[PDB]
């Protein structure tokens, strides 16, 4: 899978869409040939093969010089909780995604200002914090469409920061796929069918 | 992606073919088809497509082929490309310079042959009259 | 599917060939035959059909072949297609420009040869008369 | 079966039906190249091979922009 890394090219449906598509295939190259792409894809394939989950998030960070960029990051699947009501692979009928993050102190200061109270830890000397970032699918009442909202919160502390529709379209940044969903709604992976052979060896 | 963000990434022709708007890329729903392929750089893919297209178009229509090789060589990732392109420009400049230098002799020969073929008309008409 | 829904998906020629109606697609009972094949995109299938058709029509009728290659190249999924099509347009414009620039000399030569062959008539008739 | 996914193309019965069929083969491509097609077909084949049933439903949803 390392040398067969798949990209997606775009093709026109009509004849007039070609000047669109050959534009967008030129604009996806700065998303393709970035440094994080191959790392996120190989981490994704390792998580899909060892376990059953593959989680890749996207971001639209814009640093200083009007330069909009699409960051890509593969998420560790053990620090990622899906809605229990979603039964299918790719997690499309999911209403919420939770990720439990470790956050350092100055990254928590940059993430939100000092006006709200942070429940830090004291693990050795550095005051880290455990922050749960939840993404909720809720339909609006002004427009009748679903939008995704972000809540950075801590258990037994409350909500640190609540933002609604923080992507100009109400799109969830996570792309999830489960390999081998089974009964009782678990991901099965390639590990369980080859595990007793390894134990016998 | 803003319009100046797009025009910093793509070429001038690729930007001018799409924006004939409202300064935003507005794709419709039934416009694009997603096709998976191997992850390769754009100039290498265009080079391979140019190579197979010139090997296809050689027997069926040859006169289209020598007008495509600057457009093929513009899409080459080789370090010798900036030399080959100015070599093509110098060869085309020398060719059009020789053509525009030799063209007065050609139009002189054309007018002179026209005058000879008219002189044959008046000669045979005068012979028929006498 | 409404008519504007159809015309947002298909090309202009494919829409104009079917609607010569009552703004609705009305297929009859004995009109369509369902044939299974491999799931492929439409431009790739049309490209393969164009390739086999041009390799079939080459020995049996060659003059049909160079009039098909813009219609073949319009159905190509390559990223170099927008360059090849404007290269074809520029080559055709240059060819018709040279043709319409050289055509007065050709019709002058035609009229002059006609006048020479008439001068031969009047010359031989005058010789026969004398 | 994953790489031999079968689509259905339409052929004209008479000569005048071709402008219909080449229309409809262009209109089935937005049904073919959607994201749910391959998922539904592979789930169908898995259900037909593991068990005996294969059930696929279709819908004619129209969201906001006459689409």
């Amino acid at each position: 899978k390392i040398e067969s890394i798949s990209e997606i090219r775009l093709s026109p449906k009509q004849e007039e869409d070609r000047a669109l598509s050959d534009l967008l295939n030129s604009l996806l190259q700065v998303f393709i040939q970035q440094e994080n792409y191959d790392k996120s894809m190989i981490e994704r394939d390792k998580n899909l093969l060892i376990g059953g989950l593959g989680v890749i998030q996207l971001w639209v960070s814009q640093d200083k010089d009007k330069n909009v960029e699409i960051e890509i990051k593969a998420i560790k699947p053990e620090s990622f909780v899906i809605d229990y009501f979603s039964t299918d692979k790719n997690a499309l009928d999911a209403r919420r995604f939770h990720k439990m993050l470790e956050v350092s102190e100055q990254e928590a200061l940059l993430l939100f200002g000092d006006s709200v109270i942070v429940n830090y830890s004291n693990v050795n000397h550095e005051r880290i914090a455990s922050v749960i970032e939840s993404w909720y699918k809720e339909y609006n009442e002004e427009t009748q469409s679903y939008e995704w909202n972000r809540y950075l919160w801590n258990r037994n502390t409350g909500i640190y920061k609540s933002e609604k529709k923080p992507f100009k379209n109400g799109a969830c940044p996570f792309i999830v796929s489960k390999l081998y969903t089974d009964e009782l709604n678990n991901y099965y992976g390639l590990f369980r069918d080859i595990k007793p052979m390894q134990d016998f060896i | 992606f803003t319009k100046e963000q797009v025009f910093k990434i793509v070429d001038k022709k690729l930007g001018d073919r799409y924006f004939k708007d409202d300064n935003k890329i507005r794709p419709l729903k039934f416009d694009l088809i997603l096709k998976s392929q191997l992850k390769t750089e754009s100039r290498d893919e265009k080079w391979y497509n140019w190579n197979e297209l010139l090997k296809i178009l050689a027997p069926i229509r040859p006169d289209l082929v020598p007008s495509l090789v600057p457009l093929m060589l513009n899409d080459m990732d080789s370090p010798i490309t900036n030399d080959v392109l100015e070599a093509i420009q110098n060869a085309n400049a020398l060719q059009q310079q020789n053509a525009e230098a030799n063209a007065p002799y050609n139009q002189q020969i054309q007018a002179l042959q026209i005058q000879k073929l008219q002189a044959e008309i008046m000669e045979l008409q005068a012979k028929a009259h006498k």
